């Protein structure tokens, strides 16, 4: 289950262990998983409803969620939340090839006029 | 081909002697050719070896022969003729690639102490494909390095 994104059956076989108490990896792995869930909603979403995050984190109520804001910091109240992607930085430069390339014409020259 | 000569009398050889007389093996480096022989030469006269004098100046000076200027090592050609040139060796490619097997198959059908003369009268790909292959991939190579540093060197 936690391989793929599969989150929700995680958390309803941690409340059913037929082994033993297992409580102390359990715990560990729940502080993994919410983070890296935070980790995820961070990126392709514009806008979500503030209940929307406690419904999605099992945390429901609890004035954690103020708190756990200001660790993922965010943005904005009014019931909602923002990000912000660039992701241009690789494209619109050539200048970056300039030197990689002249170095790679460089090698076929090298190894295509020497005698072996 | 330059040479030098010396008279000599004939009067001298009359006394059974002979002029230039030897004392070193240096002088008889190189052989005459049959048509000085031909000519009076030894009967009637004597080369003389030759040497030139060089210096470092001169030499220094004489190899800017052909040099071009700093300016015809960086234009990097139209956009335009490149491609048609392209295009035209394309096509002489693939048609000596067409020819190719119909001489590889019958390579050894034929006797091979005849084989040698069978291409006196008609090309072969194989020799005549490779100059195609060289002149292309050196236009190329060149014509993509010169864009390349010239897109950093100005601005």
């Amino acid at each position: 289950y936690l391989m793929e994104g599969s989150y929700n059956k995680v958390f309803l076989a941690k409340g059913n262990i037929p082994a033993e108490s297992y409580t102390f990896f359990i715990d560990i792995l729940l502080d993994t998983i919410r983070d890296e869930i935070a980790g995820c909603i961070e990126k392709a979403y514009e806008k979500i409803l503030f209940t929307e995050a406690t419904r999605i984190l099992f945390f429901n109520t609890p004035k954690k969620m103020t708190d756990y804001a200001k660790k993922r910091g965010w943005v904005l109240g009014p019931n909602n939340y923002y990000s912000f992607a660039s992701q241009q930085q690789k494209p619109e430069d050539t200048t970056i090839p300039s030197t990689e390339l002249a170095k790679q014409v460089i090698e076929y020259a090298r190894q295509l006029e020497m005698i072996v | 081909v330059i040479d030098a000569f010396r008279l000599i009398n004939a009067n001298m050889m009359v006394l059974g002697h002979e002029p230039r007389q030897t004392t070193s093996n240096l002088g008889h480096l190189n052989k005459p050719s049959i048509q000085a022989l031909i000519h009076g030469l030894n009967r009637h006269y004597y080369s003389i070896t030759i040497n030139y004098r060089k210096n470092e100046l001169e030499q220094k000076m004489l190899l800017n022969l052909h040099k071009k200027s700093w300016m015809e090592g960086l234009t990097l050609q139209d956009y335009s003729e490149h491609c048609k040139h392209n295009e035209s060796v394309v096509k002489e490619m693939l048609e000596l690639a067409k020819n190719y097997n119909k001489a590889v198959e019958e390579e050894d059908k034929m006797t091979p102490e005849q084989l040698a003369i069978k291409n006196v009268g008609k090309q072969d790909p194989k020799r005549h494909l490779e100059e195609h292959v060289d002149v292309l991939m050196t236009s190329n190579i060149v014509q993509c390095l010169a864009a390349m540093l010239d897109t950093v060197v100005f601005k």
